[PDB]
RNA sequence: UAUUAAAAAGGUAUUGUU
């Protein structure tokens, strides 16, 4: 028995039940701290992602206008999905619907036949750079196979936890600076 | 607790026992109370 | 009937381990069959005793044998038990069932 | 002290249904989806910058209309847009005549420079982790043309460059005296080791250089003959 | 080798009855390691930590069962108290095994139109775990699996806590889930004890630091003879003293 | 019951007739057996026989992941040394005149910033152990 | 030749459970204990009367991964939701209270009726919404 | 005899090599030029071809270009380790997502650290601990703010570094970077 | 512990006390939902 | 089976003309991708299974095309019903899912990136090519009422007319056994119960002499077996009638 | 989600809200003592040094006069565990107690939030501490003095209370491990002891 | 012994590379 997604054993979840952050939380609860607790309600119940291939082998990539815009006087839409140098991406990484790497095979190797595409290159890279999905650099796709980014995230977000930690011991400690400061 | 080797011997004297007894009654809350480790710092011959 | 197959707690250090097959029965219904290894003839015994009344297993003799081929497979040793008038089978067999 | 029951005035202002409506609508602005848990600083940054920056046909209509639908998920332009789009050498090099172009041929075990100019003519010959030296009787073929003994050759080829690319200006007539640099096309093949410092060594002569593009030719095999056999297969 | 005595009438009986609080007289025998004549003795502490890790099987299945069984009916209805009780009682008693249990569990009779009642009441299928927990509490201290009747509830509570901060914390892989052949090592088991005492160890050796495997101040059970010692000395002598009142 | 039931006094169990004819298997699986570790041809953790295994292959870039030793940026100090041209042209080794306060200020966050990514790593592994790993017993899947 | 590490001791993948299975135990004690000479364990005499349920097969034998086996491990209002926040959490903050009325629920069933008196699905979205929010 | 310029006597070098065609704005590379990218002004080409070595190389395109080009290898080897590659690859992404799976995980106990302090510490003095500018009431130093935040945005070029690689003695492989043995 | 002296005993104690009759919410007290005396609130009551 | 391209091996329960699934020269099975919904790779995927279990969910019914009457054809039923789990616009089991080594056998090159022949036969295309240029300023078919034939069991009482009576989720009711020789009872007999669905909707349930002789038999027949616990009996409207026992 | 009326991008230059909730005490305080946070009423009462609970009883039973006695120290000890954490003593512990029991049987379904609140009931006995202390124990948080101490408190024991404080079957884990539990569940060291001073 | 915050590897030998 494995699952699919890596092959798990389980079932990926944070939390299954509508009291485990509460039952986890009781003690807290009598004294009354969960009456105002936002770390009991923000993820009571927070679920991780879809961190799957919605499509995996690629049926939905591209978007049906990128078909007719397919044609072989179209680089423009070609160069979208071949590399820096002309290169398809190869399936494991850019998964493409068979249709459109029929369309795309055919499209960029009849340009080149007619010298309309660089029989090696990527003329229209930068260009096609605003469709293709900047990703790793701000937003996070929770979808992405790269690890380094979701190490940047957790720790970023682990620097900002630290931030208020920080900020406030060194405010304690100020405070009792100015203890003996004030008063003796 | 006393000493019964020479060991606690050497973390061991009264007027030692006067901060621990001191923090005994600095935690304490009620006088009645005070009364009675106040009546035992004076009764263990702790160097006031 | 006791065996013995070296063990090799290490590549230096070779054991002797004796291994047993024993079958624990009483014909009042209930027996069962324990093979065990261990270093030394009364310790394997043990083991495989205790395996067996692991293993135990039980019958209904109300019907005092099967009543239909029991065309079985165990690890190897393709078995059928069938239904005759007296048990005829081997000494070791019939003295099993 | 600050007793309770002077401030009035203040709290009919609540139990009024007028600030009960304009802080319902506060309440209701709220309600909403939001995606910032915390003060996010580049958040912020991003509301500041453009704070900066700034300084009916209904369902029938559109249900005869066609190509509706399609406009409205369609990715590609709509309205008048741009050329530059489109054109085929929008990001491509747009050479003079007045460039030398200059080879970095960096291979496994020697990695050579070379120049030529706009119409092919070669500056001078192919100066070589090898023609230099750097390569015979040495530590070993491990290093016969990783990144130092590159650089090192490529820096002699440009110790010959400057005084020979400077002679052929004047040769041909364009009296270029001083202060303007040479207008360099680094065609750079490679993936090797060679090249990496390679690199640095032409950047360090940028007080001379103006390097305009910055290309990398690497030919790579589609489906081309046999590669001389290796160990194995 | 856990070997019970096998019991008898009388004699068993008042070796059995005269028992008293067996963790108890463990814990004596471990602190009394404190006195002059005596050592604290590790020996000593895990005899005192399984006499206290005992009930380690029932309390490892009923959290199971509490928090790995999606919609368990109503435990609290005394029909599933019931698989309960009788499926942990045999737990215990070793009569059963902790998977074959679980799937006794899981599988007893509840209620007809199981799934149709339940798509009534949950969303999700998965209910709420305060009856479960309650019920297994309920279990434990109904069938006197303790002595101390609070260690149940607080082990019940705790290991699930400490569960609770886990990735997937409510999933387990049926394999290692409980027991059978080849299972995890005690610090990873799933309701255990020792998953808090997680931690390693931590090595400097010396130059010579496999020689010198008796020099240190270590409590020997076999006690070296000059026909394998090299020139070991002994354990209590100091070539390096210092000087103390 | 009081012991667990895939081991005996004497090793593993035998299970079947392999086990029977090579009981070898039983008390030895490499160069990291311990009594404790029997059979389970994971063993401990650091010690030899203990890497997990994802679906029959094994582990072995468990820091490679975090990002320590395979991809190291960790751009706290980086980007204050890129910042410091100044700091980073001089003799490169100084608490210099200015910056090096800073750079040793990201440090500081660097240091703790990378113990507590060490130890998420740490209970990675102690976590895919017990949901993922299989224990070598499936077959290997990356040829 | 390089075969998995443990793989001499893994376990019989789609076999290992039938040992287990209660109705293995089930069948394999009725015997024992029907023979007369056996002292049946505490759990026969109550499984015996509540024998577990019949159709509960595992997946390694159904190999049927879709199928619910097991009926214990079984398994708009996203936009009722996406409008409002405090809509959501009107019971449920810090543990679903599961029996008092949900704000969600009863406007789901505003909704229905909207919807059913004719009002479009974007103009009941805001006529829930508004209602939801009036009577706050 | 005539060689294709990715094999190793590509551009010949002695008395009788000859390289044929001219090599000035039009090249012999007219339409087989990969990777042209426009300097701009001043920007350091050790820039430039710092990044656009560490692309082709995460591309795996630098593994394959020098691979095919050394020894044209048996279809069958070439097939076996490229089918290798992708089905390690995709053993690989199994782990990747696992841990992906879990720094989420992580991840969400991080921000629900944050909520525990801001349910402690209160959400606005958290934003100040994060930096909410009350103190500066100052559009002046809120234009300090702004920039440098706006110099830190703006990330100055990183220069990633391209593994070295590697020859050993018959070169089993010129896909070597480290000095791994690896399964020919 | 015991392997068995108490576990009769436990279980003839309970058969002797187990109550029967109906109750006055209308179920014996071990009908298969219908609890009573929950969280010992007879005696709470008796008490009070 | 260690041989490669047998480890499919013996499916008898597939609907191939074999029962060695390695000797079915039809559908050559992916397996690296396939598996996700299905099992593994070897069994049939979900839309072709010719053998149910007990608590997975069997085929859906397709429709008719314009799916807007499915849900108004249960108007006689509780006004609010949902639409039905057990129909489908578009379930069609000779649908083929789609094969790596079936359309894009890469066998016979480099299996460099690019290579392979795709055969585009087997998905429905994604291009706006289709819906745009086989767009007409005439109208659909199911307007131009160009089909004959309807539905082809003729008169269906959920997609052609109207479904009176209940839903029959499993088939408690399809598999049951005539107990009269006009067939006018069905039984279903379980171990402990027994199910007697009187089956005569042409006339409404209205049992007529004979059928009431034979149902006062059919009936203590069944509430006089000793392995009778509970006898439900019942009506098997099969989606035509509403009626109990007229 | 992000919950109900919490505001996000709330910052303290934004002006002050109205609402007494515990994020609006914690944010206006932020304001007002710049720094100070306590992590209960007695950080603070330690930070004060011999301000005892009426001290500011009647400081506030004065400042406002509308209140009464008790309810002036109630404000008091409000202010703080809003601030705060809510606080652990057998004044608000036996006020739950009594409270919840003339509450009586609920109506949630299940008596489900009576048994979150017995399950809450007993988390605070001393049976619980007891048993903590001992899966301490069982996890070895503790060394050599502490060992020493719980044997000396057992050797303190005599028969007739051993026999005694044994019915209660976790009494006497608690008269042994007594100093372990008011350790484990006491983030203190009362010893530092300074130097011997002969 | 194939540079993880020490970690993964084979035998035609069956005390087994003399």
């Amino acid at each position: 028995r494995e699952g699919w997604l890596f092959g798990q054993q389980v079932q990926l979840h944070y939390h299954r039940f509508p009291d485990e952050q509460l039952l986890t939380n009781l003690t807290r609860w009598r004294t009354g701290e969960t009456v105002g607790d936002i770390a009991l309600q923000q993820f009571r119940n927070a679920q991780p992602f879809d961190i799957e291939d919605k499509d995996p082998q690629g049926m939905q990539r591209p978007s049906p206008e990128v078909y007719m815009k397919l044609n072989y006087k179209n680089p423009a839409t070609i160069s979208r999905f071949l590399t820096r140098t002309g290169h398809m991406y190869p399936a494991d990484i850019l998964p493409l619907n068979p249709e459109a790497v029929a369309k795309l095979r055919v499209a960029k190797a009849q340009a080149v036949r007619i010298g309309l595409y660089p029989r090696f290159g990527n003329p229209f890279w930068f260009r096609s750079q605003k469709f293709r999905p900047k990703a790793y650099q701000e937003n996070y796709d929770p979808t992405t196979y790269s690890t380094k980014h979701t190490m940047e995230h957790f720790a970023y977000n682990w620097v900002q936890t630290d931030r208020i930690r920080r900020y406030f011991k060194e405010l304690e400690e100020l405070q009792k600076n100015a203890s003996n400061g004030a008063r003796g | 607790l006393e000493p019964r080797t020479p060991r606690d011997w050497l973390q061991f004297s009264y007027r030692n026992l006067a901060y621990a007894y001191n923090g005994a009654l600095r935690a304490c809350q009620s006088f009645p109370e005070m009364l009675v480790c106040y009546k035992e710092m004076k009764q263990r011959g702790v160097k006031v | 009937a006791y065996d013995m197959r070296v063990v090799k707690f290490s590549p230096k250090d070779h054991r002797q381990w004796i291994y047993c097959v024993l079958y624990v029965g009483s014909g009042k219904g209930i027996a069962g069959w324990g093979r065990a290894v261990a270093p030394s003839t009364q310790e394997a015994k043990k083991e495989a005793i205790r395996e067996a009344f692991s293993n135990i297993i039980a019958v209904d003799l109300e019907q005092e044998g099967p009543m239909y081929p029991v065309r079985v497979n165990a690890d190897g040793v393709r078995v059928l038990l069938y239904p005759a008038k007296r048990i005829v089978a081997n000494f070791r067999v019939a003295d099993i069932l | 002290a600050q007793l309770p029951q002077m401030d009035w005035e203040h709290m009919s202002a609540r139990s009024s249904s007028d600030a009960i409506r304009e802080e319902m609508h506060r309440l209701v602005e709220g309600d909403a989806v939001q995606h910032q848990r915390v003060f996010n600083e580049r958040i912020w940054y991003e509301e500041e910058e453009r704070r900066r920056l700034q300084t009916v046909l209904g369902n029938d209509y559109f249900q005869s209309r066609f190509g509706y639908s399609l406009v409205k998920q369609s990715e590609m332009p709509q309205g008048v847009t741009d050329y530059n789009q489109l054109d085929m050498w929008g990001e491509m090099p747009k050479y003079t005549r007045d460039m030398v172009f200059l080879y970095l041929i960096s291979r496994r075990r020697n990695t050579y420079a070379v120049a030529y100019t706009y119409e092919g003519k070669r500056i001078l010959s192919t100066y070589t982790a090898g023609n230099r030296g750097l390569k015979g009787g040495d530590r070993g073929f491990r290093s016969d043309g990783s990144t130092d003994n590159g650089h090192q050759v490529t820096s002699m080829y440009l110790n010959d460059l400057l005084p020979k690319v400077r002679e052929l200006r004047a040769n041909e007539g364009r009296p270029i005296g001083r202060g303007e640099k040479i207008e360099l096309v680094v065609r750079v093949m490679g993936f090797y080791n060679g090249r990496q410092g390679a690199v640095r060594a032409v950047q360090d002569r940028a007080n001379e250089f103006h390097v305009r593009y910055f290309e990398d030719i690497t030919p790579f095999p589609l489906n081309g003959p046999k590669m001389p056999r290796g160990v194995f297969k | 080798q856990m070997i019970p005595k096998n019991l008898e009438g009388e004699r068993s009986r008042r070796e059995l009855m005269s028992r008293g609080d067996t963790e108890f007289e463990a814990l004596v025998e471990f602190i009394q390691g404190a006195s002059y004549d005596q050592l604290i003795s590790g020996r000593r502490f895990k005899k005192v930590y399984d006499k206290l890790s005992e009930n380690d099987d029932t309390f490892v299945w009923l959290c199971h069962t509490a928090m790995s069984v999606l919609n368990p009916g109503d435990v609290r209805s005394r029909l599933v108290y019931n698989h309960l009780r009788t499926l942990a009682e045999a737990v215990a008693n070793g009569e059963m095994t902790l998977r074959t249990a679980f799937r006794f569990y899981e599988s007893a009779v509840r209620s007809p139109a199981y799934r149709e009642i339940a798509k009534r009441q949950m969303e999700g299928g998965a209910a709420t775990r305060l009856a479960g927990i309650s019920a297994a509490a309920d279990v434990m201290r109904r069938m006197g699996l303790t002595r101390r009747p609070m260690a149940s509830y607080f082990e019940l509570y705790q290991r699930i806590v400490e569960r609770s901060e886990a990735m997937t914390p409510w999933g387990f892989p049926p394999l290692f889930q409980f027991e059978e052949r080849l299972s995890l090592e005690p610090r990873l088991k799933f309701f255990s004890r020792a998953s808090q005492q997680a931690l390693e160890r931590r090595r400097r050796g010396h130059i010579m630091s496999a020689y010198t495997t008796l020099q240190g101040r270590r409590i020997f059970w076999i006690p070296p003879t000059w026909n394998r010692a090299g020139r070991f000395l002994g354990p209590h002598v100091t070539l390096y003293p210092g000087m103390t009142p | 019951r009081q012991h667990d039931s895939g081991v005996n006094q004497y090793g593993l169990k035998p299970v079947n007739a392999y086990d029977f004819i090579n009981p070898t298997n039983l008390v030895n699986f490499g160069r990291g057996t311990s009594f404790d570790n029997l059979g389970v041809r994971r063993a401990g953790r650091g010690e030899i026989d203990s890497s997990p295994s994802l679906g029959g292959s094994p582990v072995f870039t468990q820091a490679k992941l975090v990002g320590l030793s395979g991809e190291e940026q960790l751009t706290m100090c980086q980007s204050e040394t890129m910042a410091l041209r100044v700091c980073m042209a001089r003799g490169g080794q100084d608490t210099c005149e200015r910056e090096s306060r800073a750079l040793d200020a990201c440090l500081s966050r660097v240091g703790h910033l990378r113990r507590a990514m060490s130890e998420a790593c740490g209970e990675f592994n102690d976590w895919f152990i017990q949901n993922v790993s299989d224990n070598h017993t499936k077959p290997f899947q990356h040829r | 030749y390089k075969m998995p590490k443990n793989m001499g001791v893994a376990p019989r993948f789609d076999v290992w459970n039938e040992s287990y299975e209660p109705w293995q135990h089930m069948k394999r004690m009725g015997r024992l204990v029907g023979t007369g000479f056996y002292i049946p364990p505490e759990w026969y005499n109550h499984f015996r009367m509540f024998p577990p349920i019949n159709h509960n097969f595992q997946q390694e034998k159904t190999l049927n991964p879709r199928n619910e086996s097991e009926p214990t491990q079984d398994d708009l209002r996203d936009e009722l939701a996406r409008k409002s926040r405090l809509l959501a959490s009107e019971g449920m903050r810090y543990y679903n209270i599961f029996w008092v009325r949900k704000p969600l629920d009863r406007m789901e069933k505003e909704y229905y009726e909207l919807k059913r008196k004719g009002i479009a699905h974007s103009e009941a979205i805001k006529k829930v919404l508004e209602g939801f929010y009036k009577e706050l | 005899g005539g060689y294709m310029m990715y094999h190793r006597k590509s551009m010949g070098t002695m008395k009788y090599s000859k390289w044929k065609g001219a090599h000035g704005g039009v090249s012999h590379f007219y339409g087989r030029t990969p990777m042209v990218e426009e300097v701009k002004r001043n920007e350091p080409i050790t820039l430039i071809d710092r990044r656009i070595m560490h692309y082709v190389h995460r591309s795996r395109l630098r593994h394959f270009q020098l691979f095919r080009s050394y020894q044209q290898k048996s279809n069958a080897t070439e097939c076996k380790l490229r089918e290798g590659e992708m089905l390690r690859r995709r053993w690989h992404r199994k782990l990747q997502k696992s841990f992906i799976a879990f720094m989420q995980f992580k991840t969400m106990k991080v921000l629900e650290d944050q909520a525990k302090l801001v349910n402690t510490y209160g959400q606005a003095a958290v934003n100040a601990a994060l930096g909410d500018s009350w103190d500066a009431v100052s559009d002046k130093e809120k234009d300090r703010k702004y920039v440098t935040i706006r110099r830190q945005v703006k990330a100055l070029p990183v220069v990633s570094v391209v593994p070295k690689h590697v020859a050993t003695m018959k070169q089993i492989h010129n896909d070597r970077f480290n000095y791994r043995w690896r399964v020919n | 512990t015991t392997i068995g002296i108490g576990e009769r005993i436990r279980e003839i104690a309970e058969d002797y006390a187990k109550g029967f009759g109906l109750g006055p919410h209308g179920h014996s007290p071990s009908h298969d939902t219908c609890q009573y005396n929950t969280l010992n609130a007879e005696e709470d009551r008796v008490r009070e | 089976a260690n041989h490669p391209n047998r480890q499919s091996g013996i499916q008898f329960l597939t609907h191939y003309n074999t029962h060695q699934r390695f000797r079915v020269n039809k559908d050559y099975i992916d397996y690296m991708h396939w598996g996700k919904e299905q099992g593994q790779a070897r069994l049939p995927h979900r839309h072709q299974r010719v053998a149910f279990d007990f608590d997975d969910q069997l085929h859906p019914t397709r429709t008719l095309d314009n799916e807007g009457d499915s849900y108004a054809w249960c108007a006689e039923q509780d006004p609010t019903l949902g639409p039905h789990p057990d129909l489908d616009a578009s379930f069609d089991p000779n649908r083929r899912v789609f094969s790596h080594p079936e359309h894009w056998n890469k066998m016979f090159s480099k299996r460099r990136p690019g290579e392979g022949r795709i055969d585009l036969r087997v998905l429905p295309s994604q291009s706006l090519l289709g819906p745009l240029m086989e767009q007409s300023d005439t109208q659909g078919a199911a307007y131009f009422r160009y089909d004959n034939r309807g539905h082809s069991n003729g008169r269906v009482p959920g997609l052609n007319t109207p479904f009176f009576g209940e839903f029959d989720r499993k088939m408690m009711q399809a598999m049951s056994r005539p107990l009269n020789a006009d067939r006018t009872i069905t039984g279903n007999d379980g171990r402990f119960s027994k199910t007697i669905m009187i089956n005569e909707p042409k006339t409404h349930q209205a049992l007529s002499g004979k059928t009431a002789s034979e149902l006062s038999v059919e009936i203590d027949k069944a509430t006089n077996a000793v392995h009778s616990k509970l006898t439900v009996l019942e009506a098997a409207q099969s989606g035509l009638t509403n009626y109990y026992c007229g | 989600y992000v919950p109900a009326g919490h505001n996000t991008l709330s910052s303290l230059r934004h002006e002050l809200r109205l609402e007494l909730t515990a994020q609006s005490l914690k944010e206006a305080w932020m304001r007002i003592s710049g720094g100070i946070y306590f992590q209960s009423a007695d950080d603070y009462y330690a930070s004060v040094d011999g301000l005892d609970a009426e001290q500011l009883g009647e400081v506030l039973a004065a400042l406002f006069p509308y209140l009464s006695t008790y309810e002036a120290q109630a404000l008091v000890q409000c202010t703080l565990d809003s601030i705060s954490k809510p606080m652990n003593t057998a004044s608000r512990q036996l006020s739950r107690t009594i409270t919840a029991e003339a509450v009586g049987l609920d109506n949630a379904p299940g008596h489900y939030t009576n048994f979150l609140d017995w399950m809450g009931r007993l988390t605070e006995t001393r049976g619980f501490k007891t048993e903590h202390a001992l899966f301490q124990f069982s996890r070895r948080k503790f060394n050599r003095d502490d060992v020493r101490v719980m044997f000396e408190n057992y050797k303190l024991m005599s028969r007739a209370t051993l026999i005694a404080d044994s019915a209660d079957s976790y009494s006497h884990f608690y008269t042994v491990l007594k100093d372990f539990a008011r350790k484990v569940a006491g983030e203190d060291s009362r010893h530092q002891i300074g130097v011997r001073i002969d």
